[PDB]
RNA sequence: UUGACCUCGGAUCAGGUAGGAAUACCCGCUGAACUUAAGCAUAUCAAUAAGCGGAGGAAAAGAAACCAACAGGGAUUGCC
RNA sequence: UGGUGAGGCACCUUCUGAGUCCCCUGGAACGGGGCGCCAUAGAGGGUGAGAGCCCCGUAUAGUCGGAUGCCGAUCCAAUGUA
RNA sequence: GAGACCGAUAGCGCACAAGUAGAGUGAUCGAAAGAUGAAAAGCACUUUGAAAAGAGGGUUAAAUAGCACGUGAAAUUGUUGA
RNA sequence: CGUGAGCCCGGGUCGAACGGCCUCUAGUGCAGAUCUUGGUGGUAGUAGCAAAUACUUCAAUGAGAACUUGAAGGACCGAAGUGGGGAAAGGUUCCAUGUGAACAGCGGUUGGACAUGGGUUAGUCGAUCCUAAGCCAUAGGGAAGUUCCGUUUCAAAGGGGCAGUGCCCCGUGUGGCGAAAGGGAAGCCGGUUAACAUUCCGGCACCUGGAUGUGGGUUUUGCGCGGCAACGCAACUGAAC
RNA sequence: AAUAAUUCUCACGCCAGGUCGUACUCAUAACCGCAGCAGGUCUCCAAGGUGAACAGCCUCUGGUUGAUAGAACAAUGUAGA
RNA sequence: AAACUUUCAACAACGGAUCUCUUGGUUCUGGCAUCGAUGAAGAACGCAGCGAAAUGCGAUAGGUAAUGUGAAUUGCAGAAUUCAGUGAAUCAUCGAAUCUUUGAACGCACAUUGCGCUCGCCAGUAUUCUGGCGAGCAUGCCUGUUCGAGCGUCAUUU
């Protein structure tokens, strides 16, 4: 009775949602994420899974701030206004 | 409820005796504002709100 | 326009009447949202953003004037760059040199010379 | 359940607004390839995974 | 009694700094077995993969307690 | 020891050649035939089919400009503590 | 910026709302899917049908291009003919 | 045409590129690998669609009715139910209106399907508060390190009063998480919607916290009387420990 | 306190009570089993008769009449004899 | 003889091969060095006239300011006063800003939109209670400041 009968007793929800990665991988009893390892400061990732790093790497999100860094450098980190703009 | 009650006073000048709030399944918030018995809510909705 | 406000007109205002403009603009957008449930709302939304930006611009410009001759400025007014650049040694500290080294530079520096001319 | 744990109730609100068909006027946009909502979810088909 | 000195503390005291990301290349630590030996244990794979710590546009090394044995070369790095 | 800087680099930015000539096929010539032009430009792409001359660009400089900081070619200033 | 490279079962897993849809408690695993036409000009109107549609009729160079859309092989199938 | 791999031509479809010759080059030739991916057969209109007793008549709707609806009859669950509620889990499946295709392994006018709208109201219910088994910080000690142990230790650990500082008093000892079934302050009746109700409406209450007035009680040798007693009465001061 | 104080553990009077959940199923169709699967999944309320009895059998309140159907009645079956 | 079975052709099916293409990949070469407690990478939730996704953005939300260009966007009305415009656009540039909840994540926690403390302002008879708004409260380490502790210790008074 390890098959169809035993799957009916399965309503316990071992893993819950994680605050850091948003995956349903936060172990409820250990309070440790199985994906990003979040009781801790350092995000979890290993070199034996190239796909796992690829899914989590820097180019996979919005890049709310790094997308502007490239443009700031190309102009040499300017400050001020373009030589007589309207309004102070 | 404290913010909602004070907002109605400053916005439409509405005096309420109690407010019951909801969070609808779509994610927004509903607020049933019970007006004081000395004012006509139907009259207010016509002029201040335009809900006529 | 009808709901649009031109940036040039607001630049000539002051903080007091810009706030009065802001409050009056917000009131209309509230009434127009009610009427919507029962295109100018887009004009009002941008007008509110336009007024808020200019009010903030006047605040920070005046603040920068106040902290002109102050050693410590708020982190909002401090120039933002890469933090690595902020940790960098200053020009005065980078250009500072030992006293003995300067004595070997004032006398015996690199000379402008040439060969095969005698 | 009826005990919702507001964070969870916030995800359920997101899931039902996302479960809509595509507006008709998108299918006419001079270079459109969108034809039907390929991310449609039904409670009898796929689990939200909360 | 007061005033020093030494050591050890408090403070939402004044001003600062560190962590995380990234790690293709770089500096270290730690560290296998598959495999080859027609078996296998030293050996080999390999002072490699995985794991951990730390930087930069390069890093590291670097101005001889060097090489030589010559009529002597003369910091480091890289190619033949 | 201070000074004064040509320009010559490094930055971007505007501008710079020549057919839509005639006939046939074709839904449409960017095809075929004839007559021409530009080329320091016949790289590339688009335009209703294989387009140097229809359009963007392409080849040489030199001009419409302006931001900053690097270097020197002429010239003029001085002075000795220690 | 290029190529004696690959050309939609190839080339990266991804030429497309691709690390997406989906699977797993989880660590993780992970696809398929490009092409009407120059231009939607994407079939007005009449008639049969409850309707989907059909038959006329019309657009186009072409519907032997009708959105199940460039060409349309074979396996397999229907009608006609031998 | 050639012994052959193949080459060439005619006819039909099609709409934008392609070929011969000499050299150079390679991801260069398929019948198989229980080969890979995609597609398609015979079997085959075949096996089958047979547990949970069971349906029938009339009428309406509709193009169409065994499985839509109303009425009538016949039955079953037979209160450890095929009933009325919930915990976990699910997430809009709830309600109204409408419907071509697909789904409901027969049909479908019907639907947990599809399309558009609507729907969940709390001082009193629960979470929130407490601690349990247990988990994690702090002081410290290991470990090359990711980190491991430690939960009161070999720690100068905290908590309040008076007028942003001053002055006092105590200290044995000084954190957090962990139960929608444990502990726990307090709400009942009637009515109401297509869909909510101890939550809305009407009436009638209760608890906690904070302010603060009147009445009453006590007191002119300052903090109540009665009963033998068990105890009673509307009050009837009470700091640290 | 003797000229007014005082217990605001007596009565009445005054003000306020924030945040989140709340629909629906809870199963022979809303959960898990690839599914509208004879499986599995915690609990409360529990009528009448017979009968020792939440045994079996019949009925009330409440709920269903849902499981592809029609016609024949060969062999061989499955279940009841 | 028909039916059925088998073979071929035409047409019609099923299927998506072949041909041609290509805003994609791959490899090589050249140049550059720029994340973050002044809050990064990532995550969640929201924002459009009519949007589900993608892209973009953050309550100033398919975006504002500034500069340049110079008459659009486009699936429909909506901008026609924006036509000298003192200026359209899902434009380009980008030096000023905004930047919800989180996250190294920093008051303590978080399976909770939970529980706190300090200051200031406003309202309720209020220094103590309640509500609104704003600014704050992590750890380690460094320099200094100030307040201390120790018969560790010096001198004097005593
Ligand atoms: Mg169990
Ligand atoms: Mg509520
Ligand atoms: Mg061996
Ligand atoms: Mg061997
Ligand atoms: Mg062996
Ligand atoms: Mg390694
Ligand atoms: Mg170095
Ligand atoms: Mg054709
Ligand atoms: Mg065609
Ligand atoms: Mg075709
Ligand atoms: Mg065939
Ligand atoms: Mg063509
Ligand atoms: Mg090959
Ligand atoms: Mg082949
Ligand atoms: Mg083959
Ligand atoms: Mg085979
Ligand atoms: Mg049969
Ligand atoms: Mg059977
Ligand atoms: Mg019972
Ligand atoms: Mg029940
Ligand atoms: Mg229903
Ligand atoms: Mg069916
Ligand atoms: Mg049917
Ligand atoms: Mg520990
Ligand atoms: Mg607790
Ligand atoms: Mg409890
Ligand atoms: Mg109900
Ligand atoms: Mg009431
Ligand atoms: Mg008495
Ligand atoms: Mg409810
Ligand atoms: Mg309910
Ligand atoms: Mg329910
Ligand atoms: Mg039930
Ligand atoms: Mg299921
Ligand atoms: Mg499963
Ligand atoms: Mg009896
Ligand atoms: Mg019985
Ligand atoms: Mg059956
Ligand atoms: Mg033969």
């Amino acid at each position: 009775t390890k098959g169809t009968s035993s799957f009916g007793k399965r309503h316990t929800k071992t893993h819950g949602l994680c605050r850091r990665c948003g995956r349903r991988s936060l172990h409820n009893q250990k309070k440790v994420c199985a994906s990003c390892g979040y009781p801790a400061a350092k995000t979890r990732k290993y070199n034996w899974s190239e796909k796992a790093k690829r899914r989590k790497t820097t180019g996979t999100g919005r890049l709310r701030y790094l997308s502007t860094v490239s443009r700031k450098f190309k102009n040499g980190f300017q400050t001020g206004v373009p030589k007589g703009s309207k309004g102070p | 409820k404290a913010q909602i009650k004070q907002a109605l006073k400053k916005l439409y000048d509405i005096d309420t005796v109690k407010i019951n709030t909801l969070i609808r399944p779509d994610g927004s918030k509903k607020a049933f504002a019970r007006l004081t018995a000395d004012v006509d809510a139907l009259d207010i909705a016509a002029t201040k709100l335009g809900l006529v | 326009s009808s709901g649009k406000v031109k940036a040039g007109a607001l630049w000539s205002k002051n903080k007091d009447e810009l706030t009065k403009q802001l409050g009056e603009l917000k009131t209309e957008l509230g009434q127009l949202r009610i009427q919507k449930i029962v295109n100018k709302i887009h004009d009002l939304r941008k007008s509110i953003a336009r007024v808020l930006t200019i009010i903030n611009a006047k605040q920070r410009a005046q603040l920068r004037l106040f902290y002109k001759n102050k050693k410590y400025l708020p982190l909002d007014l401090r120039a933002k760059q890469t933090r690595a650049i902020r940790r960098r040694l200053s020009k005065e500290d980078a250009s500072r040199v030992l006293e003995k080294t300067k004595k070997r530079t004032t006398h015996f520096p690199l000379r402008k010379f040439a060969v095969k001319a005698a | 359940p009826s005990h919702k744990t507001f964070r969870v109730k916030q995800k359920l609100a997101k899931a039902q607004k996302q479960n809509r068909p595509i507006p008709q006027w998108i299918r006419l946009r001079t270079g459109n390839t969108i034809r039907y909502n390929a991310k449609r979810r039904h409670w009898r088909k796929t689990r939200l995974g909360l």
